[PDB]
């Protein structure tokens, strides 16, 4: 059992104590239930809480990123024979704002991978079935220049090799925070400026950022040779937090996102008018 | 290693506790489902918070 | 207690002796003193020799001299000790041959000398050569007996394509072989700091990918010693001071006897 | 090689789903938890913490400070209602926004009981009782507190404890209701109204605001999980 | 097994 | 439990123990703590060396080799019908440079095998599904001179059929050393010059190298007659070291490999400039 | 035929995984084992063993056997630093390619203490008092002895032990700090002054060289495994 | 033929010891994954070769 | 339907492989075995027995 | 019917007896995998057929 | 198990015994070992010839 | 089971 | 089984 409290059945008062009167001045919110107030009949109650617990809040793949790479002739200008994006959940507006909620979070991280693709041009013949390599690259590990360079050897960074068309991609990751927690909130920086310091340069960070690389990189490539016609793709990357733990609540965002801190730009009038006597 | 729990029922065909059974295949915690059996709390920390923690029927100031 | 110490030592090995006053202690190569082939780790079937006090004694080295440009010495073992009275005899007349080895390198001077020299003993000690040509190196240039070679402060190509020198080329900092020297610390070793000590003395057990090998065609431990601090002494600019290497076979078993390995050292 | 069959449903990814995965950072040295002040176990405990309606949502008051404050008066008329509001904690533009409404929000479906909790921000020497109210649906919606009494209601007498409480018990036909508007899961009207009046001395404010509350019972709950409206992205 |  | 030593709380000293003092002439690390000198509280240490074992270390898939064969016209010149790779860690570094932090090592080893297959040119109609045949021919087997000869009958010789699309092919080999390890360092030679011998070469062995084959190689072909259009593939071969030992610690490769051996031949200056009394 | 159903992930290939696979040599006859010396079990290991540091990196003495020596001298400026260093242990020059350096530069992330020994090459008629210090993160970086002092320091006296140990104690605020430079997880400062000078007698050389070693202490350990910076390959 | 070990639980559901199970399906144990249950040691054959191996708070030379 | 994973190798044919397949003639009434002599249980039992070496191979 | 057999463990993993689990699927053994566990014999059928062995210290014709 | 048979450790002999010696004409492989002829060590052997079975 |  |  996980159902709610049952209802009491309660009668009529005439009594000193007053359970409708209260001061929220002292921090409290009222913990009043019908039959403080009004005559109630026993009711035995049923209903949970079963899917709002916080697990099943975040249970959902949600879409973090989109990454496109093609694959095609290497000519020699900038193309997108590979790809790469930092890993994160803030490029998308809709996980942000479900995390969000909370100031620290705890939890293991699945990773799904939907790869669709399509020809390009008109026509020059076709392609055979391409397999595709995504690259974790965490912070301090050699990025590629090229599509088909040493990097992508990948002897101790893990890689996932994908073929096209079979069930979409799937791995876990632990929580990997270097804090016991994960700050989705950082009211602070990551350097301070000295007064002995030369340029006041030396000492300038962006506020509320703490590691520069945070997380790594996913770097991803076709690791078929170029058809003679040209194939682009997309990588569609879902994210869903497992094993979750969440700390200190938050109110939720209510004027759009602009870029990785909460800073605010325009659409600030978040609510409609309405009469005050107008139901 | 299996490990077995009973289904909390909601619709009941026409045909007592029902159960499913789960073996966790990798080493690796991080690779495991989610149990989805979440004991709650008091929200107390939030709706109430005070030092002197006062009974509803008596006056909130004294 | 009665008054003995960490620094002065005597080793004795079949009718020698070794006394030292300075010693920095010993070491015994990942912890293992030398042991004879167990029955089941054994692999030749026919019955072994084992020479005992007639090879298992200290032969010492031509002595070497150390003075402000030496960028460093090497040798191999057990070529170094190939002419070494009835050890070299027993080496060369059985095709299987394994044995362990007790090294003192030897190299006093002064209170007021100064200078490091890092003694170092590697397993498998592959060295780099002379060439555009990879694993090129001669092995009767790959094999300088008790001589010994030298290390260079940088990498000279060995030019002469059409009728080449076949030599090793090994760079100090590089250990000789590209890595860096700062590491070899990870080899079993000791340092002769003049200040401190007369002395080095590293015990090797046999090291290798099997019970027992062919000892003329392969070495099992390199021996390196690399000046870490450069010789000095008062303001004399070319000061000099010999180091001498003294190297004891152990528990030397030998498989395979038959007539002679004549090598062709020219 | 055990002999097997694949059954429809083979291959497919759904969003919702629940299994294992192979760990692409093997044997991590992961760090252990401390505790933190402050853990939430259940969305519905954020929904249980009061928090303030906006109230005053005309033209120049909405998304300005002043939306969350009521102006009562001594010389109000007293004929009139206070403020009026529809039950519909998730889309109300009232209720939508405040910490109920916004997780309602994530969720197709509530049931349960609610309270609103009112606060008088006038001086102390300021007197008054007020009349507030609920109506459960199907009846003309109340424009006169002669209409207001006949339904669930408080009579808030203003003094030293500052704040009224009135819950709205669950009164429903359905075992759940709607999120979204909707007459067939209605909620019903709250409406305030002066029972008798403010009244001042003289050297004292003649008017001054009122803040409104609201939270859940612990009776209340959600289900079916969905995107909220709240939140979107341009191109 | 472990049945909870 | 696998958790490292605990810090202990340690208070001021004033004694003729002297923990901070040594000589490193000895050939000894200097076993010393924080707590020996400085003052430090007890910490209750959770923290592992979990992901750093032999195993965690090796336990991945690394790039060790590109095949590359081609399915066309049996035309009579040079081609690519079929392809042999001597098996080794040395034609890629990442790997190589792993393993040599060892001297010996003993392990069982994985292979996964990657597919990939593209057109050649514009257009000639097109190409039904490929199948690939990986042989391993050990050292003393007869190798193939032609695509379709008898030596692919393989009724003896290990071989893998590829189905192209297929998820990629992977097979276990035991540890199969003619040593009780494998020596990823040998100091010798595998022939010795005698003075007795007619011409000085009779004796002349490459330095470092022992057996003339090593471990064989892998042919691989495609299993189809060829199509009209030309189609090219790419066999890329994963190597992973399983229940692995390692013996005699080495100094890792501090400049670019020069071929199979030891030997280097530039960029000998892999250290950067940084003034003594920087930060 | 058993019903089964086909999850995501599958036939996919991750480089990271632990599977069965078939044996491509059935009943092979394997050689044994020997009990063979130097047996490694943890990479962490190889970084306790001391190895010595490129403390010189100054144009004509790096990649040279003098980037190991630092000259120590009687007539020596004794207001100025004898060597400055971050304690950036897989990312500052004369750290990043020790054998510490080495191995964590195969990981992302590292934690725990760290010690330095110092090798007096002098004579034995030398003498001398040292100043060696490490200043956690956060303050100008010691530019004097008096700065230098206020932190964790230890103050060597040359004499028959010839080499001295400093330990930089685990002082962070993450609990694992990053192998890449980065200022969020930087680790401090080292630095070293004389604390009198180096005497010499007549006829005694008055310069002379000092060596550096660096190891972990055994609280240390690394995660998160990835491919080094250290080695590559062209086309 | 089932072994089932427990898993080192790094970041914990809010819902403990959790178990994980490995069955061998080949003769041949170089088919077999890896454990990674991978017992430590001292480092002191590297760290300390030393014949006479002396405690830390004497003088290392005597 | 049992939640499975295919994992790399699936669908792979290795010659050297050891498994079970369908038996394509069903309840077949196969012929006993007799006691013939000269059994054989390891090839290297006829490594054991000796031949004559080709000891002349001149012209 | 699961049939559970010791391997015999060439490359020992860094972390005893290892098992694996087989279990017939098909009524006709005809479908059968290979046991692999084969028992050796004696080459003396064929390494001495002799109706008079004689035992080699002694002289092969008396 | 299925390891082959240990060497055993052979020393000098003087004897009356020649296993050395024998005649082929018999139809006979003589079964000799190397401690038959030459002097032995003990060997424990764990070589198998589980590879050449049928 | 049948474990030999 | 075997349990660890
Ligand atoms: C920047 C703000 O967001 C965060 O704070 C924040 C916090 C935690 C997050 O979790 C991600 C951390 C893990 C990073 C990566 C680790 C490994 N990943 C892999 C690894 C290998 C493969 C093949 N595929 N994916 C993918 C994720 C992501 C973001
Ligand atoms: C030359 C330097 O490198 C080595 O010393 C070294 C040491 C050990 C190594 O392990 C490989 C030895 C096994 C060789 C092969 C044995 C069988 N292989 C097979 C066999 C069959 C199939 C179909 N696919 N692969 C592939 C590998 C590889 C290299
Ligand atoms: C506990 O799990 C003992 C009972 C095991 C029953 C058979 C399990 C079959 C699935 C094996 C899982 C292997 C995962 C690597
Ligand atoms: C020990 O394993 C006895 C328990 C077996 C449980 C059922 C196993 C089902 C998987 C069979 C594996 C067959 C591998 C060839
Ligand atoms: C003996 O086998 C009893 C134990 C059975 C364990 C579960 C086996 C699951 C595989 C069923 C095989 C069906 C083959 C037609």
């Amino acid at each position: 059992q996980d159902s709610l409290p049952d209802t009491k059945a309660s009668g009529p008062a005439h009594s000193k104590e007053v359970p409708a009167l209260t001061a929220v001045e002292t921090g409290a919110t009222n913990p009043l239930a019908p039959s403080d107030t009004v005559q109630t009949r026993h009711v035995v109650q049923r209903r949970s809480r079963s899917e709002s617990t916080i697990e099943s809040f975040f249970a959902r793949g949600a879409c973090v990123a989109i990454i496109e790479v093609d694959n095609e002739q290497p000519t020699t200008r900038a193309q997108k024979l590979f790809a790469m994006w930092r890993i994160t959940y803030k490029d998308t507006v809709q996980l942000r704002r479900k995390l969000e909620f909370f100031t620290y979070s705890r939890f293991d991280m699945e990773f799904t991978f939907v790869v669709t693709a399509n020809f390009t041009n008109a026509n020059n013949g076709h392609a055979l079935n391409q397999v595709y390599q995504i690259m974790y690259i965490p912070p301090g590990a050699p990025t590629p220049k090229s599509w088909d360079d040493y990097t992508w050897q990948t002897s101790s960074n893990p890689s996932i090799f994908y073929t096209y068309g079979a069930a979409p991609a799937r791995i876990s990751v632990p929580y990997v925070g270097l804090a016991n927690a994960y700050s989705h909130f950082y009211d602070g920086f990551a350097k301070v400026p000295l007064k002995t310091d030369a340029n006041d340069q030396i000492g300038d960070s962006l506020y509320s950022a703490m590691t520069v690389d945070d997380f790594g990189v996913l770097a991803v490539r076709v690791v078929n040779d170029h058809n003679p016609t040209k194939v682009t793709s997309k990588v569609r990357i879902y994210m869903k937090p497992k094993h979750v733990r969440v700390w200190c609540p938050r109110p939720p965002r209510a004027v759009p996102y602009y870029g990785p801190g909460v800073d605010y730009r325009n659409n600030l009038d978040p609510l409609s008018e309405k009469g005050l006597t107008t139901y | 290693g299996a490990q077995v729990s009973s289904q909390k029922v909601g619709a009941h065909e026409n045909s007592s506790t029902i159960n499913y059974t789960t073996i966790n295949y990798y080493k690796d915690s991080a690779s495991n489902a989610a149990s989805k059996q979440d004991y709650s709390q008091d929200p107390s920390k939030f709706t109430e918070p005070l030092k002197d923690v006062l009974i509803k029927t008596a006056p909130a100031l004294n | 207690a009665c008054g003995y110490s960490d620094r002065v030592l005597q080793l004795t090995l079949g009718n020698s002796t070794i006394t030292t006053q300075e010693a920095a202690n010993s070491v015994v190569a990942y912890g293992r003193w030398p042991e004879f082939i167990r029955d089941d780790e054994a692999n030749p079937v026919d019955q072994p020799t084992e020479p005992d006090v007639a090879t298992c004694r200290f032969y010492t080295l031509d002595t070497v001299m150390w003075g402000k440009e030496s960028k460093g010495w090497w040798w191999k073992l057990p070529d170094a000790l190939r002419d070494m009275g009835l050890f070299g005899q027993n080496m060369y007349y059985h095709y299987l041959g394994r044995s362990g080895y007790t090294v003192h390198v030897q190299c006093n001077a002064s209170k007021f000398h100064q200078g490091a020299l890092g003694v170092f003993a590697i397993p498998e000690y592959c060295l780099a050569g002379d060439s555009d040509k990879q694993r090129y190196t001669s092995y009767a240039n790959a094999n300088p007996g008790e001589r010994g070679g030298k290390f260079y402060s940088q990498f000279n190509k060995d030019n002469a394509v059409t009728s080449p020198k076949r030599e090793f080329c090994p760079v100090d900092y590089l250990l000789g072989c590209g890595v860096l020297l700062g590491n070899a610390f990870v080899y079993p070793h000791q340092i002769i700091n003049l200040r401190t000590n007369n002395s080095a003395t590293i015990v090797l057990p046999y090291v290798n990918a099997l019970a027992i090998d062919s000892m003329v065609k392969h070495n099992n431990w390199g021996i390196a010693i690399l000046p870490l601090s450069p010789l000095d002494f008062a303001q004399d600019s070319s000061v000099e001071i010999p180091i001498t290497v003294t190297i004891a076979p152990m528990c030397s078993e030998f498989n395979g006897l038959r007539n002679v390995t004549a090598p062709k050292f020219q | 090689g055990l002999p097997v069959l694949n059954t429809p449903g083979s291959n497919q990814y759904l969003t919702s789903d629940n299994h294992q995965s192979p760990c692409a950072i093997p044997e991590f040295d992961v760090t252990p938890p401390i505790d933190i002040p402050g853990e939430v176990k259940n969305m519905m405990e954020l929904a249980e913490i009061d928090t303030m309606i906006p109230l005053n949502l005309e033209s120049t008051k909405r998304n300005t400070m002043d939306m969350y404050r009521v102006t009562l008066s001594d010389s109000a008329d007293l004929s009139q209602p206070i403020l009026c509001l529809s039950l519909s904690p998730a889309f109300d533009p009232r209720l939508s926004h405040t910490m109920l409404g916004e997780v309602l929000n994530y969720y197709t479906h509530w049931a349960g009981s609610l309270k609103f909790t009112f606060l008088f921000c006038g001086s102390m020497m300021a007197t008054g009782k007020i009349l507030v109210a609920y109506a459960p649906p199907g009846a003309q919606p109340p424009t006169s507190r002669k209409e207001a009494m006949l339904g669930t209601h408080v009579i808030w007498d203003l003094g030293l404890q500052s704040s009224c409480t009135m819950v709205v018990p669950w009164i429903s036909n359905v075992t759940y209701r709607q999120t979204t508007q909707d007459s067939f899961t209605e909620g019903g009207y709250i409406s305030m109204f002066y029972q008798t009046r403010i009244v001042v001395p003289l050297s004292t404010p003649k008017s001054m605001s009122m803040l409104g509350f609201v939270s859940a019972c612990n009776d209340f709950s959600v289900r079916l999980l969905r995107d909220t409206t709240h939140i979107s992205q341009s191109a | 097994i472990s049945e909870v």
